[PDB]
């Protein structure tokens, strides 16, 4: 394992776990579908959410 | 074209018994005669034969008004003591109506095989619902998972609607756009993968079939769902290798190994899945390339063979004691099927594991342990709790040692 | 063309052997074609089996070398217990072109008539008597005694859908070969007119009596 | 004799008994196996139409008396084996008094045969 | 049946926002729901002569 | 008021379906709080078609706030269009949301009883509602079954008074000896109301 492979589980399927399989699928379809007027971007919680620490609150 | 090459001709006897059957013209059997069949509480199936049978006999064009009968009352069929003949005529209708109407067919399928617990919420899916989420054919009633009749129709509608998913989400693509093509292509992967790992979890018996295991249901339903994972692994191979590096259950290996021709490919991928820093895909990796192994015994499957056990041996001087027992106790048994399958690895497998069962007899001599099998050390064949993990490994390379001897002795 | 029928996908290789059978014209006596109708016949999958048995059926009508090897491969998948019956009646016109020598049409007639004792339904019965008119008017050396099978059916034979196919295959061998009818043979049929009830059976018979008179 | 007029009647009994064996099933049993032209038919019918449940009974009652043929029996078994549902897109486990009875059917059709 | 399970539990109650379902949960902590871990105790009286043996 | 509603069906419709599902729970709840004025001004039809999922929609809403919204929403859609539209499209989706896995919508389905009973009338509560909010009672977080405790003495009155001590009455004695503090006092302060 390296620090510079994020996992981006929207943008591949092979970083998906078989447990979190169909919950992601639903995540992805909703993410790709429901982006009408919205929002385009990869992985919610991991891309933004996982923020270093001496950014977190640099307001 | 499963769904075309059906009309093609075979040898004339539909067309000779159609026109020497139905020419009686005693059309009695409208659709509500049989709708009244199937309404009778005391359920005569024989009843209800006399009118489907002739049914057989109808062309397409004309079994078209008995589609919303014979598919709204077929959740009926899902119970016990329903005869094969009726099953079987219904799937034969409803191949005969999916030549001709599939959509419609299918929406209205998918709509009679709710599992009807809370029915008042009759979900009442709509092509664009299935085409978004083909998954939906799968939350059908269990008993479908033991009907193999009713299972194949489900099969037909799941391919059905993979299909359609690929084709609507890149119309919905091409409507939006005025990447996202990536994303495309992921979600595509990650239904397939999905659609694959379900129909691989309805292979596995249930815990009320734990408590014959060729001659029943579930070995049709098996046969059907390997039939259809060939036709995705043909129509795309990267499925099947999402769906080895997302790995299923280890008593599926030798099933769909056996039952899918497809997996003479997976020898390409398996020395990537090795490479994998996971330690579960590696054992997933060796189980796989053994039951392969067992089935084609190829100079290929035996440089793949060799390239498995030197990577076993290799990472027996890397893993700590815990990974060590996490590693080699799914996969010392699979030891057994390369020995089967290749003699020539009888010199590295056994120097494999006597170098297994020395670390281990270390590991065991590290501590105070309550049964210590160093002392023991003449112990006979001793035929089958929570003990130390330790003194189990020592366990498990005797037992496959001891399988080993008896395959190259009897 | 032939590549493809090494194909692991079964459907394929169904597509692969139902162009083999429409060729099947212009490559007769193809070895491996052969070879690869007799190994798809025992597949497991019901498509390639379906094209296996059209293709089959072309080319025992082209090759008589196909029909010689094949006869006793269809014979024992027909009369093979694990065989399905919507399959058996899908394999028993292969038997109606055993006709290329006497000794293959001899023994077709032989397991046609097997079937017919020992596979009496409706179905069966109507497909194996259609198959062996079929055979017999190929052959033209059974066909009084076929003439004879079909009307004994016509009269024993309870069944009005078993009536309905002798009237047609004596209508077919009426026209066909109305030379070989003996007196006596047009006598039973004028016996079984007479003394049926039915009207729609009676009009069968009577359609080949007229196509018989002229 | 019921020579002309057996078709209809095994035509009526497929009509009737879907499961082939599902009511008064001594009749049916004496029909598959005993000391009949129609015989194979119907137990082709009864291999490919049978309940699996309905099968494993006629199995377990052929193998445990002479009151069944040998050659339909092994030849039955030996379909259930090999039915195609069985082996789609491509071994029975028996107990000792079963067994015993089965190489018994199997030394009795070849008494039957003699050489 | 752990896919089986949740395809189940994926049955949308309302239609959804635009025909489109999206899952509640943003994830799972860890490996779920912890098994209980019930604990288990043998007689007293055998612990205590076996304890007297010893 | 000004422009009668054919004109917001023609232009604003659109816009504020768009807003039912806007990032900020707010608008959300504005939407929300405007949908009983629709829905007075507009027939079954054409609410079934457009806006009724959307109602639903807001059930299994993250935001607590919304939910609430929604679920008094309902009584005031029940008012406007009947019990039988309510038995139709509402009762089904409620319903559905009892076997949910998560215990927030468990409670929901609660909450829309309880606003429910009082404008569904004495059967729909008791035939529909009823064997719904009982099974409950074995739920094994303490919030959804002292939650049913308060339903039960919510929907008391309007429930028949024959199925009461028969039926009600068991579940309650069963909920005052429960092991959860909260679920004894929610019990037997409808013991009481119960009389």
């Amino acid at each position: 394992l390296n620090k510079d492979l994020k996992p981006q589980t929207f943008r591949n399927a092979y970083d998906i776990p078989r447990r979190n399989l169909l919950d992601h699928l639903t995540r992805m379809r909703s993410n790709l579908l429901k982006s009408t007027r919205r929002f385009l971007k990869g992985q919610d919680e991991d891309q933004v959410h996982s923020v270093p620490i001496a950014q977190m609150g640099n307001y | 074209v499963d769904d075309w090459i059906c009309e093609e001709e075979i040898t004339g006897t539909d067309a000779l018994l159609r026109r020497m059957l139905l020419t009686n013209n005693a059309k009695n059997h409208s659709p509500k005669q049989l709708q009244e069949a199937f309404s009778a509480v005391p359920v005569n199936n024989t009843q209800v034969m006399q009118i489907i049978e002739h049914l057989t006999l109808l062309s397409a064009s004309e079994l078209i008004p008995y589609a919303e009968v014979l598919t709204s009352n077929m959740s009926q069929l899902l119970n016990s003591g329903v005869p094969r003949r009726i099953l079987q005529t219904v799937n034969k209708l409803w191949m005969v109506l999916n030549t001709v109407m599939p959509r419609r067919l299918w929406v209205m399928t998918v709509n009679a095989l709710q599992p009807s617990i809370k029915f008042v919420r009759q979900q009442k899916y709509t092509q664009n619902d299935l085409m978004i989420d083909p998954l939906i054919v799968l939350r059908c009633d269990q008993r479908v998972h033991r009907c193999p009749p009713l299972m194949d129709i489900t099969l037909h509608m799941l391919n059905g609607y993979l299909l359609a998913s690929k084709a609507y989400l890149s119309a919905h693509l091409k409507e939006t756009e005025q990447t996202r093509e990536e994303l495309k292509n992921a979600l595509l992967a990650a239904q397939d993968s999905a659609a694959v790992q379900i129909l691989l979890e309805i292979c596995l018996p249930t815990e009320e079939e734990k408590a014959d295991n060729l001659l029943c249901n579930l070995r049709e339903v098996q046969c059907l769902i390997c039939c259809l994972l060939h036709q995705m692994y043909i129509a795309d191979p990267n499925i099947a290798k999402l769906v080895h590096f997302q790995g299923y259950p280890c008593e599926l290996l030798p099933l769909t190994v056996a039952g899918i021709p497809s997996m003479h490919i997976c020898l390409d991928f398996i020395p990537e899945l090795i490479a994998q820093p996971e330690l579960e895909k590696q054992i997933f990796a060796i189980q796989l390339l053994s039951h392969l192994c067992i089935q084609y015994a190829l100079p290929k499957s035996l440089s793949v063979a060799r390239l498995a056990v030197n990577v076993m041996g290799t990472l027996l001087t890397v893993l700590t004691q815990a990974k060590r027992y996490a590693f080699f106790m799914p996969t010392l048994p699979s030891l057994v099927s390369f020995c089967r399958a290749f003699p020539p690895l009888y010199e590295d497998i056994m120097s494999l594991l006597i170098q297994i069962g020395q670390v281990c007899a270390s590991d065991v001599a590290t501590q105070t342990r309550d049964i210590d099998p160093i002392i023991t050390r003449l112990q006979q064949i001793k035929e089958k709790g929570s003990m130390d993990p330790d003194v189990q490994l020592c366990h498990c390379i005797e037992r496959t040692v001891i399988e080993i001897i008896n395959m190259s002795v009897s | 063309i032939f590549s493809v029928i090494h194909s692991n996908d079964p459907v394929a290789r169904a597509i692969t052997l139902r162009m083999l059978g429409s060729l099947a014209s212009i490559i007769p006596e193809r070895k491996n074609a052969h070879h690869s109708i007799r190994q798809s016949l025992d597949s497991h999958d019901n498509v390639e089996v379906e094209a296996a048995v059209f293709a089959a059926a072309n080319f025992s009508a082209q090759s008589k070398d196909f029909a010689v090897g094949i006869c006793n491969k269809i014979s024992e998948m027909i009369q093979g217990l694990a065989t399905p019956v919507d399959l058996k009646l899908k394999l028993i016109p292969i038997l109606q072109h055993m006709h290329h020598d006497a000794i293959l049409a001899s023994s077709a007639r032989q397991l046609l008539q097997q079937l017919v004792t020992s596979y009496p339904s409706t179905k069966m019965v109507i497909v194996s008597l259609h198959t062996f008119t079929l055979l017999a008017a190929s052959s033209l050396v059974d066909t009084p005694k076929q003439i004879q099978l079909l009307l004994q059916y016509l009269k024993n034979d309870p069944r009005k859908a078993v009536k309905r196919l002798a009237i047609q295959d004596l209508k077919l061998l009426a026209n066909k070969t109305p030379h070989t009818w003996s007196r006596e043979n047009i006598q039973a049929l004028c016996e079984c007119a007479l003394q049926t009830p039915y009207d729609s059976l009676k009009l069968g018979m009577l359609s080949v009596l007229s196509t018989l008179s002229g | 004799r019921l020579g002309p007029s057996s078709g209809l009647l095994v035509d009526w009994l497929e009509m009737l008994d879907p499961e082939v064996v599902s009511s008064c099933p001594d009749l049916q049993l004496r029909l598959l196996f005993s000391r009949p032209s129609f015989r194979p038919y119907l137990l082709t019918l009864f291999t490919h139409q049978s309940s699996w449940p309905t099968l494993h009974q006629c199995i377990r009652v052929l193998l445990g008396e002479q009151r069944f043929d040998p050659s339909a029996s092994l030849d039955f078994l030996w379909a259930c084996i090999h039915v195609p549902r069985i082996w789609q897109g491509r071994v029975l486990r028996v107990q000792g008094p079963e067994l015993i009875s089965l190489v018994e059917l199997i030394l009795a059709e070849a008494e039957t045969r003699s050489q | 049946a752990s896919l089986l399970d949740t395809n189940r539990r994926h049955t949308a109650a309302v239609p959804g926002p635009g025909g489109i379902w999206s899952v509640f949960h943003a994830g799972v902590i860890g490996r779920g729901l912890k098994p209980p871990k019930f604990v288990q105790s043998r007689n007293q009286q055998e612990v205590i002569y076996n304890t007297q043996s010893l | 008021e000004v422009i009668g509603i054919r004109q917001l069906s023609q232009s604003l419709l659109p816009a504020i379906v768009e807003l039912a599902e806007d990032a900020k729970w707010r608008v959300r709840l504005a939407i929300i709080e405007y949908m009983p004025l629709l829905a007075g001004q507009l027939g079954v039809e054409f609410f079934d078609e457009k806006l009724n999922s959307l109602c639903m929609a807001w059930l299994v809403d993250h935001v607590y706030a919304i939910r609430e919204a929604a679920t008094s929403n309902l009584k005031k859609l029940v008012e406007k269009f009947g019990k039988e539209w309510a038995h139709a499209t509402i009762i089904p989706k409620v319903l559905a949301m009892s076997g949910d896995p998560n215990y927030l919508h468990r409670m929901t389905t609660l909450f829309c009883i309880n606003v429910l009973s009082e404008v569904c009338g004495q059967d729909i509560t008791t035939k529909h509602m009823l064997p719904t909010v009982l099974r409950m009672a074995g739920d094994p977080v303490a919030n959804v079954r002292f939650n049913v405790a308060k339903s039960l003495q919510k929907i008391g009155p309007i429930l028949d008074n024959s199925t009461l001590q028969s039926e009600v009455k068991p579940i309650l004695e069963k909920l005052t000896q429960d092991q959860d503090v909260d679920v004894k006092y929610f019990a037997q302060e409808a013991l009481t109301v119960l009389s």
